[PDB]
């Protein structure tokens, strides 16, 4: 090791070892570990072969370092297949190789991305008669998962489960991560449900992985059961684990339960991170709770956290949904003063502001600059352009933009969605392609879905495709989007539109009103109240909520559809109610495509 | 408060309290969200129905979570609401949680004497005599005067278990409070002293 570190030639070390053997002292694998080490340094493939072949004739069992050096020296030359031949030659020599050698060979193949080679290596393991271990399976799942072969990891997971080899916890973390990144959030929880029956104790990595899947997909019920399971096992959840629970509640508009988890973090000492202050901001942004957003902002400054770009996007989105158009553009005005770097969502965030307040010329300047940098704006920005053109009845610009989406040789989502807006895909067989895009988009979680459906329904409603918007909304609810939209019990019949766009709100009210008259026709009893939740936050206990654009829009919409049947409430600014007695004195809304 | 608001609160609280007594914490949660949809603000007595429903189904974690919802909503829990949580903690032997809740009642400026008495009897009844002694002595040394029935309970149960050290500590505190020991209490201590081998 003096000579190897000193820079001596390779033949010197080999010649030096030849002197060891001639001295009569029995040699060791250590020198042959060195004899395979400097070969790996210098990329000698044949020399390592004769070195290994000498030991196979030497009658000494190789160790892990021999196989590692052989793997390194052959993969540097890209001749890893020769290592399998070296193993096959020793398979016929009576010296059965260990699984540690095969696992290292698979690991290098996984690094090289070889799937077929890994498959051949795995088969060569099986023919040797040795049982593969848990580290072997974990390599293939990560390898197959990286290549997007989710069906292959499902089969291989089932294979090892049936191979009398109880999978280890680290196997489930790999399975959880690959399915979570692929949008298989119900599968992630199903994996935990299976894993708790096999009597295997989860760890901090497992809990945080599942909760992130619940938070992204908005499965608050599963997230709550994870937290209770951790507490029941005297496990203090990490600060990241709670942030996933806080994320899930905000996806379902359960602000009360989200702020409880935020409160409980300080109770257990798992103080919030920067990501936690973003889960709240995006949760509040969707509902337009800029009063609660300013609380976080006023808390971020004294907490030592500078305002990043993500904080600015939520501020614009919160002010926009809350109807504060002037304060929304001011944040974008004050954002540029503080440098930063607006991203694609920031441009989409400020575009929704101008589109909402019917600014046709301003939207045009925002749109072409989006493509002026060759960004290919997403379908959400395209749907906002149809709204601002359809709001002003600019039928010329609507047809101009639709033809752009019709060809769209690069992006499939624009083509299908653009085609279905015109009504070309409204057939039984031709609605399966539209559903195919919706399922593909139903993998970034509820956070992206709510933005996509809000813009789509806004475009359809302003373009006169009001019957199509009804079926698009019916497609969103069954996918879990807008879980708070409807409540129908003996006490309350409610529709919650505080997280919707103006077009989406009108579609929600139209369907809700039509379904209201159905139960009036028949003897299906009657709720004590029919309410419209337009403001859902601290703004309710004030006069500003009744002056919100959403509250005025819903009331104005209801006034000229059911006459004066829905009146405001004296106890809440953001409610529009109808007593049970007045429900007796009530399609109500026409849903047609222009 | 208008007449319409009062009419709705009565029927909302009729449904809520009929599910708390039905031992249905899930249903009591649905009505609260119905109240939120109608714009009614859940007061201390609505969260009391949520605590009680969980407490009646031996659910310490849900009842504690319900209390966090009440505090997080800005409402002030009723003295009866804390007593339901304290009594529940004793039934599970959770003396630390029972003592934490008693500290909250003092912070809420309530009177913890009655809730402290309830906590001690629950621990004794559920065979947590060791925990009961720790809670009882802390209250007794803190200045609270226990009931005569609870004094006779603690001394007798300790002496039946061979715990003369706790039974003598309590009887000293019983007299410091102002309740003099009688033949009954002395006969309890003697039942253990007669077996120590030192006449």
């Amino acid at each position: 090791n003096a000579c190897a570190r000193g820079g001596l030639d390779w033949e010197g070390l080999l010649g030096l070892f030849a002197e060891m053997r001639h001295e009569g002292i029995q040699p060791d694998i250590v020198t042959y570990n060195t004899l395979l080490s400097a070969c790996a340094i210098r990329g000698l493939g044949d020399e390592a072969e004769m070195v290994f072949r000498t030991m196979n004739d030497g009658g000494i069992v190789p160790d892990l370092t021999t196989y590692s050096h052989l793997v390194e020296t052959f993969g540097k030359l890209g001749r890893l297949e020769k290592v399998s031949d070296l193993l096959s030659e020793m398979a016929s020599g009576g010296s059965l190789p260990d699984i540690t050698s095969y696992n290292v060979l698979l690991e290098a193949y996984a690094k090289s991305g070889s799937i077929k080679e890994a498959m051949g290596v795995f088969h060569q393991m099986q023919a040797a008669g040795c049982s593969p271990n848990a580290n072997t399976y974990s390599v293939l799942l990560n390898l197959f998962g990286q290549n997007g072969r989710y069906d292959d990891v499902r089969q291989l997971f089932l294979e090892m489960k049936s191979s009398n080899t109880d999978p280890d916890a680290a196997t489930y973390n790999i399975l959880i991560d690959v399915f979570g990144e692929g949008g298989y959030f119900k599968e992630v929880v199903t994996l935990f449900h299976d894993m708790v029956e096999e009597n295997i104790e989860p760890d901090m990595e497992t809990y945080e992985g599942i909760i992130f899947a619940c938070g992204k997909g908005g499965l608050h019920e599963d997230a709550r059961k994870i937290l209770q399971y951790m507490t029941a096992k005297d496990v203090v959840p990490s600060s990241k684990a709670y942030t996933g629970v806080i994320e899930a509640f905000g996806q379902a508009a359960l602000y009360e339960e989200a702020l409880v988890a935020f409160n409980t973090m300080h109770e257990v000492g798992s103080n919030p991170s920067i990501e936690t202050f973003h889960s709240l901001l995006y949760s509040f942004a969707r509902g337009g709770l800029f009063k609660e957003s300013e609380v976080i902002l006023s808390r971020l400054v004294n907490s030592g956290i500078p305002r990043n770009r993500d904080t600015f996007n939520a501020t614009i989105e919160a002010y926009k949904q809350g109807g504060k158009f002037e304060e929304a553009v001011k944040t974008y005005v004050d954002m540029e003063k503080s440098r930063c770097d607006p991203d694609e969502r920031t441009l989409e965030a400020v575009l929704s502001v101008y589109s909402c307040a019917r600014l046709v010329d301003e939207c045009r300047e925002q749109f072409e600059e989006m493509k002026a940098s060759d960004i290919l704006p997403s379908i959400m920005c395209y749907c906002m352009m149809l709204s601002v053109y359809g709001k002003t009845e600019s039928w010329d610009d609507v047809n101009e933009l639709l033809e752009e989406m019709l060809s769209n040789r690069v992006s499939n989502i624009h083509q299908v969605i653009g085609q279905m807006i015109k009504g070309n895909y409204d057939d039984d067989s031709n609605w399966q392609i539209v559903e195919y895009v919706l399922d593909k988009l139903n993998s970034e979680g509820c956070g992206l879905g709510i933005r996509f459906y809000n813009a789509l329904l806004d475009a359809l409603w302003w373009l006169g495709q009001k019957e199509r918007a009804a079926r698009v909304l019916n497609e969103a609810t069954k996918r879990g989007i807008f879980p708070e939209l409807f409540r129908k019990n003996k006490l309350v019949w409610s529709v919650d539109v505080h997280r919707m766009s103006e077009g989406g709100m009108y579609t929600a009210l139209s369907v809700w009103l039509n379904d209201l008259s159905d139960i009036l026709v028949k003897g299906q009893d009657l709720p004590q109240l029919a309410v419209v939740v337009s403001v859902r936050g601290q703004l309710e206990k004030s006069s500003a909520a009744r002056e919100s654009p959403i509250t005025r829009a819903a009331f104005s919409f209801l006034q000229d559809h059911v006459s004066s049947s829905f009146s405001f409430t004296g106890w809440n600014g953001g409610r529009i109610m109808c007593q049970r007695s007045q429900l007796k004195q009530l399609n109500i809304v026409a849903l047609t495509n222009s | 408060v208008s007449a319409l608001e009062r009419s709705l609160r009565l029927t909302f609280m009729d449904e809520l309290m009929e599910r708390a007594r039905n031992r249905d914490p899930s249903g009591v949660s649905e009505v609260i969200y119905d109240m939120i949809a109608a714009g009614l603000s859940p007061g201390p007595r609505s969260f009391h129905g949520l605590v009680v429903a969980h407490a009646l189904n031996g659910d310490e974690q849900g009842a504690m979570h319900s209390l966090r919802k009440e505090l997080g909503a800005g409402q002030r829990p009723l003295p009866e609401t804390m007593i339901a949580l304290v009594r529940l903690s004793g039934s599970k032997g959770n003396a630390q949680r029972g003592l934490e809740l008693l500290a909250a009642m003092e912070k809420l400026n309530y009177d913890i004497r009655q809730a402290w008495l309830i906590l001690v009897e629950e621990l004794v009844r559920t065979n947590h005599l060791e925990e009961a002694n720790k809670v009882f002595l802390k209250g007794a040394r803190g200045g609270m005067r226990a009931t005569d029935q609870l004094y006779d309970l603690m001394i007798e149960e300790d002496c039946k278990a061979g715990d003369h050290s706790n039974a003598l500590d309590i009887s000293y505190e019983m007299e410091a409070a102002g309740r003099f020991a009688t033949t009954f209490h002395f006969n309890c201590l003697l039942s253990v002293q007669a077996t120590c081998g030192i006449p």
